[PDB]
């Protein structure tokens, strides 16, 4: 068959899962005056969920 | 009189105390802080030089030009006056004596044509000077009770004048448009939505449209100019951002160094994971940053009194002189 | 060997908190990161009472953040000293409280308080012995109040041995914010009395007092108010974080204070507030300290100290001080104004001195006083409660999620015993 790249690997904390690495670190964003808060890929879904 | 020998002796307490004249072919290429005058010295072998006095009181405000022909220096006691030296002679080319209490932040603009002196926290008579003559070109009055920490200018410019930035003691961060056309500076405060982090040095980008303010609380606060807001925030080392300058390399990298003496390369555009290489290390607790001369050397200066020079290509270690608090 | 395990509820509580670590971190030398920084040994001796250490030598403080609103975890991190806390004891919810006492404590805690007890107990299992629990957060919202007192009930019945401090601010009598306040509080403080061991009473218009007269701050920010109080919440674990001529913990303080269970609220002042127009003038000494200190206007409460004896008080000195000059300052004040004073508790104020003066200041002091003048407080807020319910106004949101009219009944049945248990000794 033909061969395809799985499309799930795009996320950047995912590239070394299972190491300890401590200086990985997370950034921020602020949206014109709004709350300054966590710059993930996903973060909603992991935030309030969905629905 | 009697022979001098090496003079040591650097201000920790203020940042970017010890700063590098980018023009070595004179006999001076470092300057330093010390309590009533400054030290211009020469990097490698120590046969230090001239020490500019002339100030009445305690030194508590440092600038020189990009094109490191002149310096900047204020003091903070009561007959209180900002002056400005050149280079090539030792001689006070300009003095200010205008603020009353102290000076707060003395910056010059991209270009060595324009200064900014926002000083004072009584009566708070923010001055926009020129370097053609020594005659006020603009007026503000900042606030008054307010500190401000540090200011500088960006490099974009419109009509021959440069716009400038300022950091007060608090959270808030002004923009300040100046122009030729009749001396009038327009003030704006950016839009902090949440970040309330005091701010320790800031400096404008290569483009201009963006400004990188390492805050205490070890990240880079970015601020896109146009809209006046606040964009992103990047932790970067495992201390609070000292010193901060533009990378030489042409990119969007950025060095910059933390409370643990780690010197740092921060990307603007780069990705929200980011994971912090120390890209070598410093013993003591870097509060000033600059680029020597064309060899690519970092003199860095920290909190307990050590100069360190760090070149690239490779990366090797070499301390320059020590003092004591 | 002590340690004390920090619970912030709610936008008061957070943004207390928030400026709490942003003060008591400086003073042990921390930074924002975590990295130790601090000029002084003695600073490294006593981390394990506010932080945990981990690995690289980041220090992690011992706070857990709770909140219905999503919005205010967004406040902490990025603010100053924002990076610090654990983002394991962000826990939060996602609707929001929204000023109801009822959503706080009955609906939105069930989905929550198994939550944040799952962070509480990872955190007291990894101390070694526990002195206590400290919680900031508001009598007068509905996130800080009814889930933050149903922290405390189900708190204290898994260690009812440790103490438990609550910095709780009040309605206010002159100018208030939220509308159901009398509701919020009249039903948070119905749950505090029979759980919190000792309970600390704040109000913001007595803080508008503090910072407009004495500090004399033209426009005083909102946090301003906070530092006032992070000050007071730094002052009561001194005698812990560092070395002392008198040493005094929690417990010193609590069995001095309180002569009989219910009697445990609290009203408090901070000692060297000074203008900085006028900090060069003030010679801090033993007698300027304790002029200040039993200032009616210097108190952080409505209650004026004038109206009711002090039942019993309490000084926690910070600096290099004289005990014999410290002793027979608290006896004068004591002779001076004996009717202020109960005359069945003979040495009503047991003084700490402890060595290691907070930054910026070579002298300092925080007061406590346990008084009958606090029932004007309790009061206030008990008649602005029977207004409301006799026609049931704003009820028909908090019996929604579950309550029925017989605890708002029973909430002023202990109410009123309380003002009129603190009115029988003031006669
Ligand atoms: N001193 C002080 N008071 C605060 C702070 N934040 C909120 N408050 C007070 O808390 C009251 C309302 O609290 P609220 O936001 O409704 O609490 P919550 O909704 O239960 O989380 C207002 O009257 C404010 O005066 C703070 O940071 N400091």
């Amino acid at each position: 068959r033909r061969q395809l790249h799985t499309p799930g690997d795009a996320d950047p904390a995912k590239e070394a899962l299972l190491t300890w690495k401590p200086e990985m670190r997370v950034g921020q964003f602020v949206k014109n005056g709004g709350l300054a808060q966590e710059n993930r890929v996903r973060g909603h879904t992991l935030r309030a969920t969905a629905g | 009189p009697l022979v001098l020998r090496h003079i040591a002796g650097l201000n920790g307490q203020m940042f970017g105390a010890m700063r590098s004249i980018p023009n070595s072919r004179g006999p001076y290429n470092i300057a330093q802080i010390s309590g009533v005058s400054v030290i211009l010295g020469n990097e490698n072998n120590l046969a230090p030089q001239f020490t500019l006095r002339g100030h009445d009181d305690v030194i508590t405000a440092f600038a020189m030009s990009h094109g490191g022909s002149m310096l900047a220096t204020g003091q903070k006691g009561s007959n209180s006056d900002v002056i400005v030296w050149d280079v090539a002679a030792c001689a006070p080319k300009y003095k200010f004596q205008e603020h009353d209490v102290e000076v707060a932040t003395v910056s010059f603009s991209a270009d060595d044509r324009l200064l900014l002196s926002a000083s004072c926290f009584t009566d708070a008579k923010l001055y926009v000077w020129d370097m053609a003559t020594g005659k006020i070109v603009a007026k503000h009055g900042l606030e008054p009770g307010k500190r401000i920490t540090c200011s500088a200018w960006s490099p974009a410019l419109a009509n021959g004048r440069a716009y400038t930035c300022a950091t007060a003691a608090g959270e808030e961060l002004a923009l300040w448009t100046v122009d030729p056309f009749t001396g009038m500076v327009s003030g704006q405060k950016v839009v902090l939505g949440t970040v309330r982090r005091e701010y320790t040095s800031l400096a404008f980008s290569a483009d201009g449209a963006w400004l990188y303010g390492g805050t205490t609380s070890a990240d880079v606060v970015t601020v896109n100019v146009q809209r006046a807001s606040v964009q992103m925030t990047h932790p970067v080392c495992s201390g609070g951002v000292g010193a901060l300058l533009l990378s030489p390399d042409g990119g969007g990298a950025c060095l910059v160094g933390g409370r643990d003496g780690s010197l740092s390369t921060f990307n603007a555009a780069g990705g929200a994971w980011r994971e912090l290489r120390p890209f070598a290390k410093v013993p003591g607790c870097v509060t000033s940053l600059s680029l020597s001369a064309d060899g690519g050397a970092f003199l860095v200066g920290t909190a307990q009194g050590g100069v360190y020079r760090l070149d690239r290509t490779s990366l090797q270690l070499h301390t320059i002189s020590q003092a004591q608090q | 060997m002590r340690e004390i395990v920090h619970i912030q509820g709610g936008q008061c509580g957070n943004q207390i908190g928030a400026k709490f670590w942003e003060v008591v971190s400086d003073e042990h030398g921390i930074d924002p990161t975590g990295t130790y920084h601090g000029d002084s040994d003695l600073q490294l001796e006593r981390i394990n009472v506010y932080f945990n250490e981990a690995t690289g030598g980041r220090y992690v403080p011992r706070a857990i953040l709770m909140d219905l609103e999503p919005g205010t975890m967004d406040s902490v991190r990025s603010g100053p000293y924002g990076q610090i806390f654990r983002p394991d004891n962000f826990v939060f919810g996602q609707t929001g409280a929204g000023n109801n006492w009822a959503k706080g404590h009955y609906t939105e805690g069930a989905e929550l308080i198994d939550s944040v007890l799952d962070v509480v107990r990872k955190e007291a299992e990894s101390c070694d012995c526990l002195q206590g629990f400290q919680v900031c957060h508001s009598l007068g919202g509905g996130t800080g109040s009814g889930m933050g007192t149903l922290l405390i009930s189900k708190i204290r019945e898994e260690y009812p041995d440790r103490m438990m401090l609550t910095f709780s601010v009040v309605p206010s009598p002159k100018v208030s914010d939220t509308v159901v306040e009398p509701y919020n509080a009249t039903l948070s403080v119905h749950q505090l009395v029979e759980n919190a061991d000792e309970c600390m009473v704040l109000d913001n218009e007595a803080l508008y007092d503090i910072c407009f007269r004495t500090l004399k701050l033209t426009t005083p920010t909102f946090g301003d108010l906070n530092h006032l109080i992070s000050a007071v919440m730094s002052g009561i674990t001194c005698c812990l974080r560092f070395p002392g001529q008198l040493n005094a913990d929690l417990r010193k303080l609590a069995v001095n204070l309180i002569p009989f269970p219910r009697l445990h609220f609290f009203m408090v002042g901070f000692t060297p507030l000074t203008s900085r127009g006028s900090q060069q003038y003030r010679a801090l000494t033993v007698p300027e300290l304790t002029q200040q200190m039993w200032d009616a206007k210097n108190m952080m409460c409505a209650a004026d100290p004038r109206h009711g004896r002090y039942l019993t008080a309490s000084a926690l000195f910070r600096g290099r001080m004289s005990t014999k000059e410290v002793d027979e300052q608290m006896l004068n004040v004591q002779n001076k104004n004996s009717s202020y004073f109960v005359e069945w508790i003979p040495n009503n104020v047991k003084s700490s001195v402890c060595d290691i003066p907070p930054k910026g200041l070579k002298m300092s002091a925080t007061f406590i006083g346990n008084s009958t003048a606090i029932q004007e407080m309790f009061k206030r807020v008990s008649e602005q409660f029977t207004a409301m319910f006799r026609r049931k106004a704003f009820l028909h949101w908090y019996t929604g999620e579950g309550m029925d009219e017989m605890e708002f009944t029973e909430a002023e049945s202990n109410m009123n015993d309380l003002v009129s248990e603190y009115q029988q000794y003031q006669d």
